[PDB]
Formats: C-alpha cells, structure tokens, sequence
RNA sequence: UGUACAACGGGGUAUUGUAAGCAGUAGAGUAGCCGUUACGAUCUGCUGAGAUUAAGCCUUUGUUGUCUGAUUUGU
RNA sequence: GCGUUGGAUUGUUCACCCACUAAUAGGGAACGUGAGCUGGUAGACCGUCGUGAGACAGGUUAGUUUUACCCUACUGAUGAAUGUUACCGCAAUAGUAAUUGAACUUAGUACGAGAGGAACAGUUCAUUCGGAUAAUUGGUUUUUGCGGCUGUCUGAUCAGGCAUUGCCGCGAAGCUACCAUCCGCUGGAUUAUGGCUGAACGCCUCUAAGUCAGAAUCCAUGCUAGAACGCGGUGAUUU
RNA sequence: GUGAACAGCCUCUAGUUGAUAGAAUAAUGUAGAUAAGGGAAGUCGGCAAAAUAGAUCCGUAACUUCGGGAUAAGGAUUGGC
C-alpha cells in the first residue's frame, strides 16, 4: 500500500548496509567521509555525515542529538555482525561453501576487529569534537 | 564469404560455430552438453577430479554405515505407556 | 543511424519532461528537454523511449557554459522493469542520462556506474568509454 | 513503403515459393502419409490380438407435391 | 541456462521467474518472487525471518557444513568436454543427492530426538493432574460395554 | 467541419457484428486447395487447450541479434488425443453454391457420438443408428450405392470424425463432431481411404509435425456485456464530467440525423469467433512416452504437466501439441487446427526449432520447483515423514 | 443402478510466517534471604510449526446418502 | 488505399515559436438568421460624459436549467409459426485492414578529378493500427487467506467483537497493461505511362479495328455475421 | 477508559433494534480506495486528489506602526520493559 510504496522506490532508496561495512573497514574511507569538502548541495554543506546512518545532518548538536537516539542503535546493532552477501544466500543452498566459509573466517580473524577499532575512534572522535 | 555464396546468402546461411572445435574424438563432432539436471546445474559439479572425491565420499559413507550413524521409559513397560497417551488424548480433547 | 544494429524493443520509461543525472565529468548533473528520435506519431501520446536511445536534452544542474544549450545523447540507465530476451527482468537503480553528438560519439571521455548491455552494443563509443558493462 | 499486395514483391515470392520453400513443405507430406499409413496397420494388429428406394422416394414425392399444391416451388410454377 | 539462488530465500530461480535488480556497485540481486523483492525493499534482515535457509544454517537446522555441499563449487576455469567425463558426472549427481538427502534425515533425527520422552511426561503429569475426568471416562466405557 | 486534428479509428470495422458467436465450436470457413498429386491427407485437427508455459530455445536465425544465443518464449499445449472417422460427405458443385448430396456413416458409433445427437441422454432409450446399422447388412446395397454416388459425383470430400472426450479429465462426457476435409487426389482414392478408416482413430502425429505452422481456429473467452472504453479503447473523459466519463461524449459540433454504425456504442465482448494463423509448432509429445517435458539439454525424466496439473484442467495423458504463443479461447475449450493456406515464404517456417527446457512448475501460484523431489530435496525432511 | 452423482474426509499443490501449552536460567536490572529465590518487554526449544487450501485448483481403491417429479409434441 | 504529431505563449492567438517526424496537405457535413460539453441581468469600484436621475470610448471583479422512462435510429439479446426433434453444412447479401521507417548484404561497388555516394534480388527488426492471450513481470485484494498494530470491551491466558472494509506487510485465483506476450496473405482486371502490328493520309503514326506490360487502385482469395418468410444432406420418429 | 479535551473510538445505566423484502453481481452511475515508471507533458486555470499535521528539543529571514511577522522557514525524536 501507499507507506510501503511511497517510502521504498527506488528513487528513495538508501544504502545498503554491505556498502557502509566496505566503509567503516578501513582508516582512509571513514577520514575521508569525516573530512568531506565543502558541497553547495549537501544538507549539512558537508560536514556533519553519520556514515552508520548514511545521513547528512545540519549542524553538531543534530549530529548529537541523531547518536543519542535509538535510530542510530538499530544501525549500530545491525551493522555488528557479517553483511549478508550472496555469497551467505547460495552458501545456504549449497553452493560455492568454501568461499562463504573463507569470507566468514576472514571477517571473525582481520576485517572484523579492524572495523570495531574504526568505529571506536570514530566515537571517541565524535563524542570528544561534540 | 564464397562457402556462403555457394550454400546461401548473408541472411540464410547457417553457421556452425562448431566443425572448428579441437577435441580427443572427432565423432562427437555433433554432441551437446547437458547443462540441467533435476535441480543442479552439470557446470558446477563438472571436474576433472570428480571420480576420486566421489571413492573417498563412498568410503566415509560406508564408514559410517558401519558405524552407528543409520539407526518404552523405565517404570511403565508399554501397555501402561498406551494407557496414559490415551488418556491424555482423551482429556484434551 | 549512428547506431549499429536493430532497432529493437526494450519497454519505456523516460517520457517528455524527464529529469534524469549525468554522472560523467563532462560537468553536467541532469537531463531534462523534449525530443526523442525514432518516436511515433499518435494523437495524446508522449514521447518516450529507451533501448540505448537518443534524446534532446538541456544542463538543468551543471556548468553554464552548457546550460542553456540542447544537445543529444543516449539513455544508460532506467529503473523501469526491462525484459531481456535471455531470462528475466532487469532493472537499475535510477535513470542515466548521458550526453553526445548525432554520430553516437561522446563530449565526455568515461563514464560512471553500470550501463546497459542493449545501449553498449547499440552505441560503440559508449562501449569504450564505459569501464562496468552491467 | 511496399504495400502487402504490391506486384513486385508478390513476383519475388512466387519466385521463392517454387523453390527452396515447396521442397519442405512437399517432404512433410510424405512424411506425415507413411506415418498415416503405420497408425492404420498398427490399429490392424492390435484388432488382430483376438432412388434411395427406403423413404426418400415417399418423403420427396410428398414434398414436391405440397409445392405444387402451394405453389412454394422454385423451378416450377 | 542456470538456475540462480535467490538473494533472500535461497531458492532456485529459474529462467522467466523473478526479478533482477543492479545495483550501482554493478551487482546483481536476483529474488524468485515479488514477496522477497518487496523484502529486499523494505530492507528486512533474512537471517531474523525464518522461512529462509540463511536463518535455518546459521540457527542449527538442517545442516551447512558437509562433504556433499563442496561439489557444486562455481568454475571459472574450464575442461576440453570429455563425453566420458560428462557422463560420470551425471550419475555422480544423482549419486550425491541420495547421500545428502540420508545425512540430511539424520541430521533431523538428531535434532528430533528426545521429544517423545517430553510427549510421554505431559501424558503423565496430566492424568495424575486430573483424575475426575478418569472416572466420568471408567463409567461411560463400562456404560457402553454394558449397552453392547 | 475538418476536425483540426487527424486520428485513426478506434477499432476494426471487419470483425463485425460483434456479437456472441452461434456455436461454442468455431466453424472452418475454409480448407487448403487441394492438388490431386499428392498423397491423402487430413487438412485439419481437433484439441483441446489446457493452459500455458514457458520454454527456452537455442535460435539458429541468421541475421538476427539472438542469432546463436538463447530464448525464452511462452507456449500453449493442446491436449490432442486420437480422432475416430465415424463419416464421409460428398460436397457437389453449383451455380449457387456447394451442395452436399449424400452423406454415409459408418456401422458401429459410440456413446459419445450418441451423447452429441442426444440432449437428454439418460431418459432416452439410446434408438440413434439402429436403422443404420440394419442397412449394414449382408452386402450393404445402399453403403455401396452412395458411396459410388460419391466417387462418380460431389466434387470434393470431407470426412466426419469426432472426439475421444473420455480421455481428457474434462467433465462433458459428449464428444464434438466436425467435418475435415482431405486433400490428397482421386475421389475415388478418398473415399477408399475412408470406407478403410471408419472405427479407426488418426493421431495428430499422422497430421502434423514440428517445425510446422498452423492456424487455430477458435471461440475467444466471453466478458459480457461492456462498455465502449474497454471495447473499443476509446479515451476518458476527464472527471465528473455530465452523464459519466466512460463513453463518448458525442460526435461534434455539425448535426446529423441518425447514430451510425462506426461510431463504437457497448455490448457483448468475447464469444467471437476467430482464426488466427501462422503458429509454430515446438513439440509434438506423446503419452505412451513419457519425459515429454524433459529435454536433450536437461535429461530430468518428467512430463509436461506442471505440479497440481494445470489450472481448471487436469493432466495431460495423451498426445498433445505445442505451439508458440497466444491462440484464441481459454482452457478447457475446443480448437481446430488448421494447416496454413497457403505456401510461406518466411524463413520462420523453416528454422527446425530445438527446445532446451520446459517449465513444469506450479501455474497455482509462484511455481519454484519443476518437480515433487526437487521440492523434497530442497524443503527437506519435515514433522509428517518421520 | 453405474469404473454414475453429490456431501464429507484423505493426498498433492499453493499462501502466510513458526501456533496453543509447557520448560530454560538466556534475560537490562530491581527487591527479599545467606551466592540464592520472586518479578520481569524479550530470546531459545518442542515448531517451515500452526492456520487456510475452490468458492471458476489437480487427484481420489475411503465413509455416508441420492437417482421415474411436471408439461407438451405427429408427416 | 493508408497516415497526416508532441509542446511553449492569455500585458491575448482572426496567430506565431522550436522540435520530433515518412509527413507534420487543405476543406465540408454547424457558422446560407438561431441548436452538445468548455473558456471568452440584479451587486461594487476607477475613467469619459451628464445640472441630475443615469448613460457609456472604456476597464476590473463576483455571479442556480435540472430528458430518454416515449417513437425512430444505433448497439447487443431472445422468440411464435412454416409435421416434431436433433446433428453436420452451403453461402445470396453486407462489412473488410493493414501501415510506415530503419538495419545487414548488394558495396565504400556502379557514378565521380575529388568531396562524396544509390538501387533491384536475398535477409533482420521496429513505428501506427487491429485481434487475441494470461507462461512470466507489474498492478489490483472482502480469499476479509496468514501474520502483526493502536484504543476499548468480553475478569487474566486462549479465542474474539467494535472502529461506516479500522490500520500495516505479504498475498494466491480471477481480471488486467505495447507496463506483459503472440499473430496479422495472394490471384485476375486496370489508370497514368512505356510499347507491338497497323490504317486513316501511296510517308509516318501506341489507335481508329486488334494487342503486351504496368500503381499502395478495382474485383476476387482470405477474415466477420449468416437471409430470424434462403437452401441442402443426415439420425430418431411416441404401448 | 484513551487523550490537553463535553473532540473522535469502545463500554456501563436507560432506550431502540424503526426506515418494503428476496435472488444474482452486466454496463453506465453515486459514495470511497489502490496503482509500476515519469511527475503538471493535462487543463482557460495544478479544479479535484495527494502530501503536511499531535507533543519534546534545536533553530527561525526580510519587513515592522517595535506591539508583531512566527507554529516563519528548516532539522533531531516519539513503542515496550
Ligand atoms: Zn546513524
Ligand atoms: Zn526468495
């Protein structure tokens, strides 16, 4: 019906979670989507982007306000574990095993603690800025 | 180019994209490939090594087979047991 | 003409008055003005089409050295449910616009982001300007 | 454009008939008959596993009359 | 022709069924039917919802890990077409499936264990629970067996 | 006045009147010429269409962009059981018209055919051919007089056949009775053919094969009583307009005196009778066989009826006929096939089509799995098995 | 008065999304009792379970019952 | 014979502007008083005039006709009587539909100093139109099929009611979309025109008598209905 | 009872269950509702419909008769335990 219609086209379709685990990865893409030039187009001229969120806020305090709020914990709490690729949808029917269980063990041993630490400094940057 | 002036124009002559093929036989020039079975697909399970996986799957099953991997409560001896499941079935219903 | 093959049938999904983005670096961000080539005549109808195919445009976003200014050039992207005649239905993220001359031959020297196979085959500088096919 | 029943085009596909297309069309005929034939021998093997002078001459006579007496005949008056 | 996994449920997805969706990463997503393309949509998780097969190998169901699920590895490197090899192949597959199903049913066994003597329990609490519906059951059996 | 603004017509004026057609079997209103050349041959069939599905095809076209590359393609199946000779009819010529002049049957019919003539079949005392079979008696004189009447006069032949309804899961219990003409030479030689082939069944195989295009001749799928938007397709007017929207709102300025035939009023859409030809035949498959839906390229025993059967219609447990496309009529109706009129000179209708698969899944609802164990495989062991 | 017809049921197919009831220590903490007990959204298991499935789906070795009411027609 | 568009502009348009297109030809059946549907009297203000009431050289604004259930026409639907009933058919008459563009090859050939650059024959696909269809995709949901949500009520659990179909998600079947798919022909006579023989007119002449080709034209093949007072062949004919 | 509320929704007391009925579910209507992609190309004219909407916090321009404009605008949130 009209909410599900409305709110999921594709014209305001957002931006799959593999994606924002691809980024908060590693140290250069999260710096670089923390530095952000200044752009006459974005909301926030820029600055002040939630990349968990993949969100443009205004100003700080709505930076602020967005991490002290539960719309920020469910993509927090989301975002823990594996993504989800096809690789897990064809590994539970039965193909391409191996590749499934390398990515995952790949993930639980180098990506995995890189990430957590990124999004640790991420917050103590975040939390000592605001 | 003459071999199609010879069998027919542009937009008739069929191809074989075959009859150049480099094979171990060459009376299976006309062969086709099954690409589906029941649900696989014959591409992904298509080796060379496949015969070998399949011994040591057969010598793990039976293994197994061998083992114990295909195979009345004290107090009540059966007929107790048939008792009370139709009573509870009965006080249920 | 410019384009190599058939014209072949794709469903439509960019009628008139349609602004759809430019992501090349040519410095235009959007599409938008009235003419589609090899359109029918019927009474009511709008021009729309796709298939790799052309279409006057005007910079709604971009450089005013190209605004103001109409210029052809070829859809990449839809949106709109495709059929292909191998299997299933296809569909993009958005509509992708982007620019050229009459010949088929670009302004711009890449491009970004998928574009159609149909397009590609249909349009060879697009082929070659264009680094992801699907 | 070329009209459906424009001359020359029909010409060019009565030319095209005659040939690479009859050949086909005339081997699926004998085809299908040998294949009649077998359907017709087969039913014989499975069978082998074990005036008109009545009423038209009345029903004619009477009608030809009710004409002549309604004078409802096409031919006759 | 192939025959795809959905991205959510995991099913086959056989030509002229389902949905295509390319993403701008140039990667495709491709659903057996508009129930999970309007999943994918609303951006539901797949391993929370339980009709899937993610959720059921990732929970303990039937099982993901085995001899017989390496078989159907993708290949990106091909072979000369040897008949005689393709032939193999095709008793191979019929041959595996037998024994995936087998160990699948044990794995099910496995898991299904135990509930007869849970089943068992609940009778017996439940007639000694309630014995005054026992003797309405004594009088109409002896009831009937007088009537007959 | 000139209207300011040209248009085409909203409809075809040749499929007139639009109106509900006088039998649910549509009539052949015309059979290939016939050349006295060739062998004997049926010039048409009967079916029944039950459903549809969808196949993929390897397509050797040249110049064509799918030109050794794949196709997926929708199809209709036409259960087509045998068909039984029960008749011959000897057509005459006229300066009116064709005139037919006798008309012979054969000894024994069955209930089917008895159930046709019939209309209340089960107070009847069942006295159809009684006489009939007592003029097929010792020498049958009268058998052998119109029948030489035939051969000496009448011109052309058609043959009298009928159905085997019992066959097909449909509950009708009556078979349909046609007149098909043949086509080969010699009257004589026809009607030897005939008197050889009462009480005896022609497969469709022994009247079509692959690769061939054939016409359908059929009864499109009566809606009702319509109205002029969706029977014509004519445009809506805007909203909230006088008198409604769904209409025309009238002619224009300029005055006439009387409402035209062409000027596409409401009534009955559907229940016409149509003849569409120049479909492709893609299988013709057997019931004594089985794997008819199977494949070269697939090698998966099973048989073209998708799982539950087919939606309002049963298995298929007989010969049927696949064509390519949409013919006339819905499931569970009948449908002549028709063999072209006419020599084509496309390369269409010689390209030997090749099949890679057929799709067997459940048409109710959205089919994933084309067979029980495929399903079985898949869902795996459940609470009921064990 | 038959491989007859129907109402129920069985099987298959499909839709949904894991029933009621019972248990666990899995449960942010809070109180009481010398770590333990009571409360507790929720989670886990029996459970792709449970429900629906022709009303215009397919199929049926089952159970039960039904099958001579009225009118009219002659070359 | 078949088509002859999409739009901008009301400090206005008895029109013009830029695009697409094969093309974007003109007109009538109303305007030879007056006739579908839609824009363009009563109140009030400014301007010119008037002694004034008021009028106007103006301009602006707001401002209730409401068939058809009758006859005919048109569109679809039955039906008496022509021994009864049933089946298979014929075809007078009427209607008729297909259309246009591009692409491969012919060929970078013919042609041309160069620049440039065709076509017949053989093939492929699309535009407009029409007729069907529902395998798939999409849409639709009172399957009120499944699940969930708010508020309240049935003591709580279960199971449910009410909220003018309460709301959200999925949703088969059916219907449906160039928003999906399929299909859409071939014989005779002719116009213009080009010709043969050949007088008129001891030359000559396509014409006067005869005669060969030839257009998307005409008539038929094919498609639709089937004369309810057009017809045939055939099956049964009453305890 | 929910809730800011004599709003709207459900209920207790008291009252009523009155308005010609039955069978089907064609078109056209009357009263509503949903719709892919595009989003005013429609039309004299965005008529109508849609969208927004409550409460907490941040923040709020020109102009101003300094009293207002102003809920300007524009943004972060809302359950249960
Ligand atoms: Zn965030
Ligand atoms: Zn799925």
């Amino acid at each position: 019906g009209r909410y599900s219609v409305k709110r999921y086209k594709t014209k305001r379709r957002t931006r799959d979670l593999d994606l924002i685990y691809n980024d908060l990865s590693t140290k250069e893409s999260v710096q670089k989507l923390l530095n952000q030039p200044l752009d006459e187009t974005k909301p926030g001229l820029g600055q002040h982007y939630c990349i968990h969120c993949a969100k443009y806020m205004e100003t700080a305090i709505a930076l602020k306000t967005h991490l002290k709020g539960k719309v920020h914990k469910r993509r927090v709490k989301e975002l823990r574990g594996v993504p989800y690729t096809q690789e897990v949808s064809d590994a539970a029917a039965g193909y391409n095993l191996n590749k499934f269980l390398n990515r995952v063990q790949e993930i639980t041993q180098s990506v995995g603690p890189e990430k957590e630490s990124n999004e640790a400094l991420l917050k103590e940057h975040l939390d000592s800025t605001l | 180019r003459d071999i199609e002036a010879e069998n027919g124009g542009a937009g008739v002559f069929n191809v074989n994209l075959k009859d150049k093929y480099l094979l171990e036989d060459d009376e299976w020039k006309n062969d086709i490939m099954p690409e589906i079975l029941d649900g696989k697909n014959v591409y992904d399970f298509l080796d060379p090594e496949i015969a070998a996986k399949l011994q040591a799957l057969e010598e793990e099953e039976e293994k197994l087979e061998n083992e114990g991997f295909y195979n009345i409560y004290d107090g009540f001896e059966a007929s107790e047991v048939d008792d009370i499941k139709e009573k509870a079935a009965w006080i249920r219903n | 003409n410019g384009a190599q093959g058939t014209k072949f049938r794709i469903s439509l999904g960019l009628p008139v008055g349609a602004i759809m983005n430019c992501a090349d670096n040519s410095g235009a961000r959007n599409l938008y003005i009235i003419a589609v080539k090899g359109s029918g005549s019927r009474l009511n109808r709008l021009p729309a089409a796709s298939l790799g195919d052309m279409v006057m445009a005007t910079v709604k976003k971009g450089k005013p050295e190209l605004r103001k200014k109409v210029m052809p050039a070829i859809v990449v992207r839809q949106a709109k449910s495709w059929r292909r005649r191998d299997g299933v239905f296809l569909y993009f993220e958005d509509n992708a616009g982007v620019i050229a001359n009459p010949k088929g031959e670009m302004k711009g020297s890449a491009i970004t982001g998928p574009v159609g196979k149909e397009c590609a085959d249909l349009w060879p500088r697009v082929a070659s300007n264009s680094g992801v096919v699907v | 454009a070329k009209s459906l029943r424009a001359s020359s085009h029909l010409n060019a596909k009565s030319v095209k008939r005659r040939g690479v297309f009859q050949k086909a069309v005339d081997a699926r005929e004998q085809r299908i008959s040998d294949k009649l034939k077998e359907d017709l021998l087969k039913q014989k093997l499975e069978d082998l596993k074990k005036w008109r002078d009545g009423r038209h001459h009345t029903y004619k006579k009477a009608k030809l009359m009710k004409q002549s007496k309604k004078k409802t005949s096409f031919t006759r008056f | 022709m192939r025959i795809y996994q959905c991205h959510f449920c995991s099913s086959p997805c056989y030509p002229g069924h389902g949905i295509m969706f390319v993403r701008n990463d140039a990667k495709e997503f491709r659903f057996c039917r508009s129930k999970c393309h309007k999943a994918f949509k609303q951006r539901r998780n797949p391993r929370k919802l339980k009709w899937t097969k993610a959720f059921r190998k990732a929970a303990g169901k039937e099982l993901a890990v085995d001899s017989t699920l390496t078989f159907a590895q993708r290949r990106n490197v091909p072979v000369r077409y040897n008949r005689e090899l393709v032939a193999t192949t095709l008793k191979a597959m019929a041959r595996i499936e037998e024994i995936r199903q087998k160990r699948e049913r044990a794995f099910y066994k496995n898991r299904m264990r135990g509930n007869k003597e849970k089943d068992f329990l609940r009778d017996k609490k439940l007639v000694e629970s309630n014995p005054e519906l026992l003797r309405i059951r004594e009088v109409e059996i002896a009831r009937k067996l007088a009537k007959e | 006045s000139h209207r300011k603004y040209e248009a085409p017509r909203h409809g075809h004026l040749g499929f007139l009147p639009r109106k509900r057609a006088a039998s649910i079997r549509a009539r052949v209103k015309a059979f290939p010429k016939d050349d006295r050349s060739k062998p004997v041959a049926l010039t048409s069939f009967l079916g029944y269409k039950a459903g549809m599905t969808t196949i993929v095809r390897d397509l050797d076209r040249p110049g064509s962009k799918f030109h050794k590359r794949e196709v997926v393609e929708a199809v209709t199946v036409v259960d087509t059981p045998p068909v039984v000779v029960v008749g011959v009819v000897g057509y005459v010529e006229t300066p009116r018209g064709l005139r037919s002049l006798t008309t012979v049957w054969a000894e024994h019919l069955s209930d089917e055919v008895k159930r046709r003539f019939y209309k209340n079949w089960y107070k009847s005392k069942k006295k159809a051919f009684t006489k009939y079979s007592a003029k097929y008696a010792q020498d049958g004189a009268g058998i052998e007089r119109e029948l030489a009447r035939i051969k000496k006069y009448a011109s052309v032949v058609r043959v009298l056949v009928h159905t085997q309804i019992r066959k097909t899961p449909l509950a009708q219990k009556k078979a349909h009775l046609a007149e098909i003409q043949l086509n080969g030479g010699s009257i004589s030689e026809k009607v030897d053919w005939a008197r050889e082939h009462f009480e005896k069944t022609v497969a469709v195989d022994s009247v079509f094969e692959q690769n061939e295009m054939i016409d359908a001749i059929a009864v499109t799928k009566g809606h009702g009583f319509e109205g002029v938007t969706h029977r014509w397709g004519t445009k809506k007017l805007p909203r909230k307009t006088h008198r409604g929207l769904r209409k025309v709102a009238c002619i224009g300025a300029w005055h006439p005196a009387h409402v035209m035939w062409s000027v596409a009023r409401a009534g009955q859409r559907g229940y016409h009778s149509r003849t569409s030809i120049n479909h492709k035949i893609y299988r013709v498959g057997k019931g004594d066989d089985e794997a008819n839906g199977a494949t070269s390229f697939d090698r998966t025993k099973k048989t073209i009826t998708p799982m539950g059967g087919f939606v309002h219609y049963g298995e298929i447990k007989n010969d049927f006929i696949m064509v390519k496309g949409c013919i006339p009529g819905n499931r569970k109706r009948i449908v002549t096939l028709r063999k072209s009129l006419y020599t084509n000179t496309s390369r269409k209708a010689l390209e030997e089509v090749s099949l890679k698969w057929i799709d067997t899944a459940s048409k109710f609802g959205k089919g994933r799995f084309q067979t029980p164990a495929e399903k079985h495989a898949f869902m795996g062991t459940l609470k009921k098995d064990l």
